[PDB]
């Protein structure tokens, strides 16, 4: 169930000379990539990254790499269009970066379509909400903005994001169903480790979980702790799941009473543990 | 299948 | 122009037992640009078949890369993710520590 996402994200880099611009693009469905193209290949074409993906034939692959390489001239030119409005050397490396896809509801409703850019790692111009209107983040991308509403462009992208991004991402999770359409629980457990003479640290652990999206919080008796943790982003297992850990100074003799919540779409119900081994 | 862009900026 | 420096977390695919096959893996976060030297160490010394994941970035734009090889963690063995970037005015060594 639930909601779920198609989204690419692409990344023109430049090199001060004669290599063209390095040109990479990723696909992810919710949590999983499923898809690459990357212009330094010796012969690049877009690939699959997941084993699902081999149930697509030749021409699939085909026409996602002519798409692929109409983008990459795109950047090509449009690299050079923005290194004219910055007044930037040709001696210098820089970057544009894209992403676009759809965010589709249980219902398969489109939620919200997105198109948008970064220039040298800051927001450059993105299509709106609305999927009409564009919000541009300087002046260079302002004059991007008046070509974008003279030429109309979110009409063509409005089109894509509602219809097709959702067509192809109902294909996908089809294609891939056993991974996609499946969620695994954390196995979590408590680790004790001594600090001094009057405290311990306490860390729970989530592990080996399906998506990536969790809270993890302690509490002592209903009373929240959020913010008295020490946490850690989560982080990739390298075997499809995810890892997090939160963990809380406490005094030695209390350690029983505290506990740690673990929330996920993998549970009916939060999970509650302690430090009882 | 892939988004190819529009007009360039 | 925004550059933004590494995050780095070293940690193993599976809690580690002494003698038994594993992942050791480098997560890397939160950087601009995209270009970024990451090495995994042994003992000090770089280990020779580490692979990465394709580069993606996050919604703030901000690269991320997983950096990842078979190992096998013993008691007496070190390991480590060595990270160098424009940022970083000498590389970034992080241990490997089992319980985090």
């Amino acid at each position: 169930m639930g909601p779920h996402s198609l989204r690419y994200f692409v990344t023109a880099v430049s090199r001060p000379g004669l290599g063209e611009p390095r040109f990479i693009a990723v696909g992810y469905v919710d949590d999983t990539q499923f898809v690459r193209f990357d212009s330094d290949a010796d012969n690049p074409r877009f690939e699959p990254r997941a084993p699902w993906m081999e149930q697509e034939g030749p021409e699939y692959w085909e026409e996602q790499t002519q798409r692929a390489k109409s983008d990459e001239q795109w950047f090509r030119v449009s690299l050079r269009t923005a290194q004219r409005y910055y007044n930037q050397s040709k001696g210098g490396s820089h970057t544009f970066q894209r992403m676009f896809g759809c965010d589709v509801g249980s219902d398969w409703r489109l939620l919200r379509g997105y198109h948008q850019f970064a220039y040298d790692g800051r927001d450059y111009i993105a299509l709106n909400e609305d999927l009409k209107t564009w919000t541009a983040a300087d002046t260079a991308a302002l004059i991007t903005r008046r070509k974008w509403e003279q030429a109309g462009d979110a009409e063509y992208y409005r089109a894509y994001l509602e219809g097709e991004c959702v067509e192809w991402l109902r294909r996908y999770l089809e294609l891939g169903n056993e991974t996609l359409l499946r969620t695994d629980s954390p196995k979590a457990h408590v680790t004790y480790h001594p600090r001094s003479q009057v405290d311990v640290t306490l860390r729970c652990w989530a592990l080996g979980f399906y998506p990536a999206d969790i809270t993890l919080t302690w509490q002592l008796n209903g009373e929240d702790l959020t913010q008295d943790m020490e946490l850690v982003e989560t982080r990739p297992a390298g075997d499809g799941t995810f890892q997090k850990w939160a963990a809380v100074v406490v005094p030695l003799g209390k350690e029983q009473n505290y506990t740690c919540h673990v929330h996920h779409k993998g549970l009916p119900e939060p999970l509650t543990l302690r430090w009882k081994p | 299948l892939y988004l190819v862009c529009g007009e360039r900026v | 122009m925004i550059q933004r420096t590494p995050k780095i977390q070293v940690y193993s695919r599976h809690p580690a037992e002494n003698g038994k096959s594993n992942f050791l893996n480098c997560y890397v976060s939160g950087f601009h640009p995209s270009d970024i030297e990451v090495d995994l160490l042994k003992n000090g010394e770089r280990i020779e078949k580490v692979e990465h994941s394709d580069l993606s970035f996050s919604k703030d734009w901000s690269f991320y890369l997983l950096y990842y090889t078979e190992f096998t963690p013993t008691e007496k063995d070190e390991y480590a993710c060595r990270v160098n970037h424009v940022t970083l005015s000498q590389p970034k060594i992080v241990k490997w520590d089992r319980d985090m």
